[PDB]
Formats: C-alpha cells, structure tokens, sequence
C-alpha cells in the first residue's frame, strides 16, 4: 500500500528536507569509518512515503501516548538509516528493525544528526559498505535515508557517552 | 524488543561528552514512528 511521490527541487518541502539533511551533518568519532568521509550530500531524489494503514497505526498510538502525558505526544522529525529501508517503507517499523545491541536496550533507534543515521545505511557499523564496490565511503553508489515522524511521550532521560 | 522504563514511552540518549552530537532516541513499539521521507543521495568527496 506504499506509494512514493517525487518532490521537485523547486518545492519548498524538498528544500526544507534537503536543508535538515545537509545542516545536520556532523563529523563522527569514527573518522568516517562507518559512514564515509563527507561534509555534504549530493541529493539525487527526495520522495514522500504515503501509506494510509501505517499512518493510522502511527496516529492511534500517538493519541494513547498523549493521553498518558497531559495531552503531549512529544513528536519529533528524526533520521533513520537501515539496510531494511525497503521493508520499512512497505511494512512499517517493527521488532525486526530493532537494534538488539543498542545502548538503551533492544528498541528502534533514531537520530537528529543525518550523518549518524548514514552510518547504519549499509548495516550496523556500516557493514561492508556498498554492495557494488564494498566501500563504506563510496562516492558513486546511491544511498537512502528515512526522515521520520516519531512519538516520544514521556521520555526517560539517559545522560550518556 | 525491550520495554520502556515504567511510567515512560521512550528513552532519550542525551549526549554527555561530544559537545557537537545531537540527541538520539529509542522507542520500543514500531507504532511510535512513521517513515515520512525517502531521501536518495550520494555522499560527496570533500574538495
Ligand atoms: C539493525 C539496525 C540497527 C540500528 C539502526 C540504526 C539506525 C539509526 O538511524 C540510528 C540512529 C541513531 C543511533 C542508532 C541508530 O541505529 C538500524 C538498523
Ligand atoms: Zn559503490
């Protein structure tokens, strides 16, 4: 039930997502090992992901959270990078997309820094890099990230290194 | 998948060392996220 609609580079929505993408690139403590060496991206395409069933599943949970938390869903737009991006866009997030070894427990992880999610695009630790050149820093091959809507509700604050 | 801490709906990982790192977040239910944009890109070799 998923369809993908291309945004034009002329569209303000293309431009604002490109800007979140470009402006939240940071350097990473691995020197670019997981995700590659870059300061910016060549954005080739931005598509809106439309799936009614998945959307309603999201908004239902959002309301339950809100009502347990003085009417505050505490919703954010966050990046997600995953080898399972094709399954996620078609079937939604579930336990199969969880980071079992994540530092805050087996759950599904999102990032404010696009460059952080870029590290997971080819797998945890960047896997073996791109399918074609086996290069975690490939400048030729095309990559995909998700920019996602996330409900945090009452978030347990964990201070951490 | 684990559970949220009792009385909470997610975990926020507040960066407490790398001054430039933004926050990271964890949910324990797939239903608390929707994948709104698919961005196709290349990283660019610095000049
Ligand atoms: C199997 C698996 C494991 C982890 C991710 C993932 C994807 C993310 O975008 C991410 C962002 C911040 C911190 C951790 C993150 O982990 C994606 C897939
Ligand atoms: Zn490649």
């Amino acid at each position: 039930g998923t369809i993908l609609i291309d945004l034009s580079p002329d569209d303000k929505e293309f431009q604002s997502v490109e800007e979140e993408m470009q402006s939240t690139v940071r350097e990473h403590r691995d020197g670019g090992h997981a995700g590659g060496i870059f300061n910016r991206y060549n954005i080739l395409k931005i598509q809106k992901v439309c799936n009614k069933k998945l959307w309603e599943r999201y908004t239902h949970r959002r309301k339950e959270v809100s009502e347990e938390n003085h009417n505050h869903a505490n919703e954010r737009m966050l990046f997600h990078g995953s080898p399972f991006v094709n399954a996620i866009i078609h079937k939604g997030f579930d336990e199969r997309h969880a980071y079992i070894g994540g530092m805050f427990g087996a759950g599904i992880y999102f990032a404010e820094n696009s460059s952080k999610s870029n590290q997971y695009v080819y797998g945890i630790g960047g896997g073996t890099g791109c399918p074609v050149h086996k290069d975690r820093s490939c400048y030729i091959c095309h990559r995909q990230l998700l920019f996602c809507r996330v409900t945090l509700g009452k978030s347990f604050l964990q201070f951490s290194a | 998948m684990a559970h949220s801490p009792p009385g909470h709906h997610s975990v926020t990982g507040r960066p407490s060392v790398n001054g430039l790192a933004l926050a990271e977040y964890v949910i324990y239910r797939g239903e608390q996220a929707y994948p709104e944009y698919l961005i196709t890109y290349q990283i660019m070799r610095p000049e």
